[PDB]
DNA sequence: GTCTGATCTCGGAA
């Protein structure tokens, strides 16, 4: 729509923050999503089924 | 030290119809930049109408010790906290601001700092 | 009526092409109209198909409730040819004295049964039914490798299921089903057979 | 070396099952604590400083096993 | 006081 990034300068420097998604937070954005997906799996010995029977009883 | 400030005209009071009791939501249009804000304001102290010019100025800083900026005689604080013709919304607590329009004169603004509102009748 | 004596040359040539014979692709995929060469003939046994493998021999007897000695016209022929599997796609049923006369020559020829309106569609391309796919004998030993696992204690299939029964499989063997999902659409589950 | 590196919610109850139980029997404390009488809040000091003489022999279901230090695992 | 699969008796048929 506009605001080229010919180079990350234009003359409105507020343009710059329609979209920020700056490199420190893309590679924060990673390893959180990678930790959060790692923590959020099925622990392994977990009465899998006794979880089953609650969730469906109550 | 000044973000941004013009002379603004209320037109709608309240848009939708009063929901509060103590805070009403006014509709204004600049001189000759033509930022639209929806501001709200606290009618209890500072009371306001259809129709009234009022300034507004919109400053990171107020420079009772270092003798701030009082000439103006109704000051908010709050933050900015999305930048959406830009968009500028900010917040003061719950109090909103979607000062908007024409981008290169709105390039003080950033997000995630401190605002302050300095207003005064005319 | 005939979207019938069409869709079961149609299903049980799309059966043998998946169990692994060699039906080229022309004679796989017949419309209405080029069945319609034999049309007003079969209803006032013409359709016999005998595939081999990369051998089996159906057969439609137009008896509706097939009898032993039906079997036995065809017992003979089926021995004289030296061909090993069969098919007898029947109207109604077996006789139920008949299907003993299947386990009685059971190792010799195989022979399996269906029914027609079993086989009107193909259960394959149900949307409910996920892709079986019969595992080889080394794909079984990287299976149960990698999982530690005995070839028992595997989910199990029985072998007179819809499905095992289409695709043809003795006990023993391990099939392999994609099921599936909507985050990954890859839940591969294996069942040994019954 | 195949089972998850990190310590499940059962493996950290029973660690400090064994380690409050073995603390409440005069075991040697490795945290050098700060008066915490409960033998209980003492193994979470031990958990966090992560000095536990405690191995978890974890049991793939098949028969063999897999050994996993309390210091080499990763805690919430 | 039913809801239940199992297990016993009859019967018509290739």
């Amino acid at each position: 729509k506009y605001g080229i990034n010919d180079n990350g300068t234009t003359e409105p420097r507020v343009l710059y923050q329609l979209d920020r998604i700056t490199p420190t937070q893309v590679e924060k954005f990673l390893e959180t999503c990678r930790d959060k997906y790692m923590r959020a799996q099925m622990e392994p010995g977990s009465a899998v089924g006794a979880l089953c029977a609650q969730s469906i009883g109550e | 030290g000044i973000l941004f400030e013009d002379i603004f005209d209320v037109k709608d009071i309240d848009p939708e119809g009063k929901k509060f009791d103590r805070v009403s939501r006014l509709h204004c249009e600049s001189e000759s930049f033509k930022m639209d804000l929806i501001l709200d304001v606290n009618i209890q102290i500072y009371p306001v109408d259809l129709g009234d010019k009022f300034r507004l100025v919109i400053a990171s800083t107020l420079y009772d010790r270092p003798s701030r900026a009082d000439q103006f005689e109704y000051v908010m604080y709050g933050k900015v906290y999305r930048i959406e013709r830009l968009s500028a919304y900010v917040s003061y607590g719950g109090l909103l601001m979607r000062l908007q329009g024409d981008a290169n004169n709105l390039h003080g603004f950033e997000v995630d700092s401190r605002v302050y509102l300095l207003m005064k009748k005319l | 009526e005939t979207y019938r004596l069409w869709k079961i040359r149609k299903t049980i040539m799309q059966l043998c092409h998946d169990r692994g014979y060699l039906v080229t692709q022309d004679e796989l995929d017949q419309t209405l109209e080029e069945f319609k060469a034999q049309s007003g003939d079969k209803p006032s046994t013409d359709l016999t198909v005998l595939v081999a493998h990369n051998q089996m021999f159906v057969f439609f007897p137009e008896e509706p409730k097939v009898g032993i000695k039906t079997i036995k016209v065809y017992c003979q022929r089926m021995q004289e040819e030296n061909i090993t599997r069969a098919l007898i796609v029947v109207q109604q049923g077996m006789t139920p004295s008949a299907k003993q006369s299947l386990v009685d020559m059971a190792p010799k020829y195989i022979l399996e049964q269906f029914l027609q309106q079993e086989l009107l569609i193909n259960i394959t391309e149900h949307e409910l039914v996920p892709e079986h796919v019969v595992m080889t004998k080394e794909e079984v030993t990287e299976l149960l490798a990698r999982y530690k696992l005995r070839e028992n204690q595997l989910p199990r299939i029985q072998a007179g299921d819809p499905v095992a029964r289409y695709f043809g499989i003795k006990r023993g063997q391990v099939v392999k089903i994609i099921r599936p999902s909507e985050t990954a659409g890859r839940y591969i589950t294996y069942r040994l057979v019954q | 070396r195949i089972t998850t590196p990190y310590m499940t919610k059962y493996e950290r109850a029973r660690v400090l099952g064994t380690r409050a139980l073995q603390i409440a029997m005069c075991a040697p404390v490795m945290v050098e604590l700060e008066g915490e009488t409960d033998p209980l809040l003492i193994a979470m000091k031990e958990l966090k400083a992560r000095k536990i003489p405690i191995i978890i022999r974890r049991y793939l279901p098949d028969g063999s096993y897999e050994d996993w230090g309390v210091d080499e695992l990763i805690i919430t």
